[PDB]
């Protein structure tokens, strides 16, 4: 039944993630979503790095949370200056 | 003293040696009929608690922290169950706040965790279904005098 | 601060009036009672279950419900009983001893004793060390619990078919019995 | 192949797309390690910021296991139990996270189904004869 | 001897972040802040004056607010500025002379710079020669201020990304401002 997987999703997740130290981070990430700190799209993107290979599992997880596929992309290199410093003149 | 703390009135007493307070035989958490008396001490629940833990805070916190972890079945009622053993019995007293409102007063395993997770999920499903279904039969009832589907799927 | 718990106004009368009867009329409930603590509380776990859609909300319901069945057991002999009631309680232990079967307060007593526990409840959390968030929930089912009670407050708190004495929760007792209840 | 500086889980320089080894600037946080700073758009200020509490000295730290299993507001600070100090790291059981995550999902699904069903019912609300042809539909 | 000042952890975690932004992230606070040292003490002196009844303590409170302002003016130039912020301080002095009005730091600098003065207060107290009863007088009084600052930590110290809000307390530094200040 569809219930069978969900009651075992964390067991299936635990086996693949392997070592506990990586499984703990998987739980912490799942926590932040349930605390409304982490957005759903950001959660699915992070879970991808965990459950990416298990396509049959990751697809189920994407189905479960309701993720639907198809600015803040600032980039690491560049930082914004304040408005005042931009006034130094050009003739 | 002269009065019984749990009868709230003057009573014939069985007395714990360590605590000066003594109680009437009737209000005994385990009934203790005067005819049959314990040997000398008769340690009260509050006194029995101190000697049991040996008046140690670290064990007290530990025996507490063990008690909560032990009763993972009912966690929210953990501190409450832990405390009730220590406190000496007391007569039921109607609390002031309920009294204060009224104008007048007269008298003054591993598979178990999966099973425990599964059934709640399973119980959740029908509730989700029947609420979604009842909106659907509200949709057919939105059509007046007859259901839009005219039947049940 | 102090824990604020709201009893429904009719339920406040139920307890306050009931306390009047025991002290003055000296009536004692027929035990085991007509409506046991169990089927009153076990049923709450049933209807409210079909109303909550979340998985956790189903867990918290059975959590608080099963605990109350446990809490009432230890907290019966300690607090919930009266001076007159305590004499009647003592017999039970001998009666349980004569059978050698363990005494189980929840199955035997009536729901009004459960209502007594809830009234004493907000004082009891005060002695405990639970943080606020945990205390909120303990209260939140409690208030939502009593919201159920008003729906069936007429059935078993309120006297249904009050003419018969059996329907009345508490039944009058002999005076010489009350003399023993005094203890002097 | 390089190895994380915290995790010590080896990664190809291809799998995490990564140009080079980064052995000068700062420790390379591997993907697969929880966020320490989250910028959440409110979707209606445009955004809210969450930063993990700094690790306090060992003695001044207070670890707490709440009496409430399900629904405690951790605020993002957690120690995973195997089974004025307001800087307290809540200790959460693993089974609690399963209930919390499922609790959040099921509530949202109910809300999403409600809005969709309400909107379809709403156009009926704006509607002598319905002429919706629902009887023809089967 | 050695004087101990109990700074609440949240305020003790702000400063460290301030130590990170100014030395590692190399961003400085917008100097003409919204909540300056003057109105911060104006509010605290005004909120606590009504709270306490005894007129004896009102004198103790008012001078600790009046005193802390006067000390802050003298202190900011000497030891409340990281190296990277010295140039920004200088341009304010250089702007003040042209504007022909003398700079008054309590009018300009924000609440975080007040917290820097509080952090090194025990070190400043130990250096001098003061009556012991006044040492506990300042420290107890300051510990009462920090408690009040904790209750209002949310709306003085807000964590906003400078790239984004532009209302954030800290603003980044140009590659030319950083060059002169550090070089």
């Amino acid at each position: 039944i569809s219930l069978n997987e969900e009651v075992t999703f964390f067991e299936k997740a635990k086996r693949y993630i392997g070592n506990k130290h990586l499984y703990t981070e998987f739980l912490k990430i799942l926590n932040l979503y349930s605390q409304d700190i982490l957005d759903l799209d950001d959660l699915v993107e992070k879970v991808d790095f965990y459950l990416g290979s298990n396509k049959e599992l990751f697809t189920w997880f994407k189905n479960f949370v309701g993720y639907q596929e198809k600015c803040e992309a600032f980039g690491p290199s560049y930082k914004r200056l304040p408005k005042s410093d931009t006034f130094m003149p050009c003739s | 003293e002269d009065f019984c703390s749990a009868c709230n009135q003057s009573g014939s007493f069985l007395c714990c040696d360590t605590c000066p307070k003594s109680f009437h035989f009737l209000c005994l958490d385990p009934p203790i009929d005067p005819n049959n008396l314990p040997k000398g001490d008769w340690h009260c629940n509050e006194c029995k608690f101190k000697i049991f833990i040996n008046n140690s805070m670290a064990t007290l916190k530990k025996i507490e922290s063990n008690f909560i972890k032990q009763n993972n079945n009912v966690k929210i009622f953990a501190k409450l169950l832990f405390n009730i053993d220590s406190h000496n019995p007391k007569q039921f007293q109607l609390p002031n706040y309920i009294k204060e409102t009224f104008p007048a007063v007269k008298t003054g395993d591993e598979n178990s965790i999966k099973y425990d997770f599964f059934d709640k999920i399973y119980k959740s499903k029908m509730v989700q279904k029947r609420k979604l279904f009842q909106f659907q039969e509200s949709l057919i009832d939105k059509l007046v005098s007859n259901g839009s589907q005219n039947g049940n799927s | 601060p102090k824990i604020s718990l709201q009893i429904p106004i009719k339920l406040k009368s139920v307890l306050v009036d009931d306390w009047e009867y025991v002290t003055k009329d000296k009536k004692i409930c027929r035990l085991p009672a007509d409506v046991t603590v169990e089927m009153v509380l076990n049923k709450y776990e049933h209807e409210v279950s079909q109303e909550l859609e979340s998985p956790g909300s189903q867990s918290q319901l059975s959590e608080y419900c099963a605990g109350l069945k446990l809490y009432f057991d230890k907290c019966l002999g300690n607090m919930l009983l009266y001076r007159l009631e305590r004499l009647q309680y003592d017999e039970l232990l001998k009666k349980s001893s004569k059978d050698q079967k363990p005494l189980v307060p929840i199955r035997i007593y009536g729901a009004i004793h459960l209502l007594r526990l809830i009234s004493v409840l907000p004082e009891l959390i005060s002695s405990t060390t639970m943080d606020l968030q945990s205390c909120q929930l303990l209260i939140k089912q409690t208030e939502d619990f009593l919201v159920w009670l008003l729906m069936h407050v007429d059935e078993y708190f309120n006297d249904k078919d009050p003419n018969r004495s059996d329907d009345a929760l508490y039944v009058n007792t002999s005076s010489q019995y009350e003399g023993v209840a005094l203890g002097m | 192949i390089m190895t994380c500086d915290y995790c010590q889980t080896p990664w190809h320089l291809d799998c995490v797309p990564r140009a080079s080894f980064k052995n000068l600037g700062s420790k390379w946080k591997c993907p697969l390690h929880s966020p320490t700073k989250v910028y959440k758009k409110i979707h209606h200020v445009n955004y809210k910021v969450w930063k993990k509490q700094r690790l306090i000295n060992k003695k001044n730290q207070l670890y707490y296991e709440p009496l409430q299993k399900i629904g405690y507001q951790n605020n993002g600070n957690i120690q995973i139990i195997p089974t004025n100090q307001d800087f307290k790291i809540t200790q959460i059981d693993e089974n609690s996270i399963k209930y919390d995550f499922f609790d959040k999902i099921y509530k949202s699904k109910m809300v999403q189904k409600r809005k969709l069903f309400q909107f379809q019912e709403s156009l009926i609300d704006k509607l002598g004869s319905q002429n919706g042809n629902s009887e023809d539909n089967m």
